[PDB]
């Protein structure tokens, strides 16, 4: 299963 | 430990030719479950095992969403990047993340992971205290200092310590025949005669699962780093995999050359001679 | 930014046996970055019905890429493998020896 968090740098 | 899901993303720019491409990837162990490809037809989370099918459609259509909202989270990236080290909009530049979490033979979280690079380059890994990140240069600290505020480790350790476990033990079983099985290499060896006073003796690993394995050579078993050809292991195809390790002798002397072979599915690892 | 030349094999699913149905198997791993021109020749001409698995990636970032098209081996038949990167003055092309 994927994360739910997306991670802008 | 004995078992490891990972999850791999790949973004590339493309400037003069549109979005950026994305893939996305999972692993149980050495096998793939899913792939994202935003090049190809469906646009979904498409299956690549047998054992991940039998999901229902809610499966699918959550992945697809939040794999959709990986790929924007990179689009974004690879702008404020280039911006960071202030590249030209004329270049393709590359991030790469892979995270996911081991567990240990009772199946109990062994570690997690979270690693970012951008142009092949580490550029900010998760510690494995999963608390803190460690910055590859001072464009990195700047993305720190950013995650440090938005709290985003706090997040991630909720995911790789709950989801990411409870769903590779949920793998594991709905999969058992095949990710808990494990297949000793078939092993043979050949000679070709090169030159007029030398032949090449190649010892061969086949059908192997999973992909870590070690051949070495050994003449009057002293072992031989020296003198010899090691491809690096690669994918039958059919989710097993091969490696061959070749070494060059002085014709005459076969006899005195033994390779040998070590893998978990050997109890005691395997010496092969060359034998007609 | 990085620049790793890409390691290509050549190299049948299982033991060729001349007349017996088999896959052809073009691997390129350890490069960096991911556009690559890869094909299977067959006797110098490009073989269309290819399939590749999904780019991903080792401990040290560089990319990995399987390319496989079933076939059937013979004595006189020549499988080669064309992997163009920009690490690269001139495409590689690359024979299948079946004790490859």
């Amino acid at each position: 299963l994927l994360s739910x968090f997306g991670t802008p740098t | 430990g004995s078992h490891s899901m990972r999850y791999f993303f790949t973004s590339v720019s493309r400037p003069g030719r549109g979005e950026p491409r994305f893939i996305a990837v999972g692993y149980v162990d050495d096998t793939q479950f899913v792939r994202f490809d935003s090049d190809a037809a469906s646009q979904r989370m498409e299956p690549r095992a047998p054992w991940i099918e039998q999901e229902g459609p809610e499966y699918w259509d959550g992945e697809t969403r939040k794999v959709k909202a990986h790929s924007q989270t990179h689009r974004v990236d690879l702008g404020t990047l280039r911006g960071y080290y202030n590249q030209s909009e004329a270049g393709s530049h590359t991030v790469q993340r892979m995270y996911g979490c081991d567990v240990g033979s009772d199946w109990r979280f062994l570690r997690g992971y979270h690693q970012y690079a951008y142009d092949g380059k580490d550029y900010i890994a998760l510690k494995e205290d999963l608390r803190s990140w460690t910055a590859a240069d001072m464009a990195a600290q700047t993305t720190k200092h950013k995650w440090e505020a938005a709290h985003v480790a706090e997040q991630l350790r909720a995911y790789l310590e709950g989801t990411c476990v409870e769903w590779l033990r949920r793998y594991l079983e709905n999969g058992k025949e095949t990710l808990q099985r494990t297949d000793a290499p078939k092993t043979h060896m050949t000679h070709h005669a090169v030159s007029d006073h030398e032949a090449t003796l190649r010892c061969w690993a086949l059908s192997f699962y999973p992909a870590e394995i070690t051949l070495t050579w050994q003449r009057d078993g002293e072992d031989q780093t020296q003198d010899t050809e090691l491809v690096e292991t690669r994918p039958a195809g059919d989710g097993t995999f091969q490696k061959w390790a070749a070494v060059v002798v002085p014709s005459g002397q076969e006899q005195r050359y033994t390779c040998h072979v070590q893998h978990e599915g050997l109890p005691k690892p395997l010496t092969l001679r060359w034998e007609p | 930014m990085i620049q790793r030349t890409p390691k290509i094999q050549v190299y049948s699913r299982h033991p060729a046996e001349n007349g017996k149905s088999n896959f052809l198997n073009c691997y390129v791993s350890g490069f960096h970055p991911s556009d690559i021109e890869v094909d299977l020749l067959k006797n110098g001409e490009r073989i269309e019905k290819v399939e590749h698995s999904d780019l991903s990636f080792s401990k040290d970032w560089s990319f990995y890429l399987l390319y496989y098209t079933e076939f059937t081996p013979t004595e006189k038949d020549e499988y080669a493998c064309r992997v163009n990167h920009v690490t690269l003055s001139q495409p590689k092309i690359v024979k299948w020896d079946r004790d490859m």
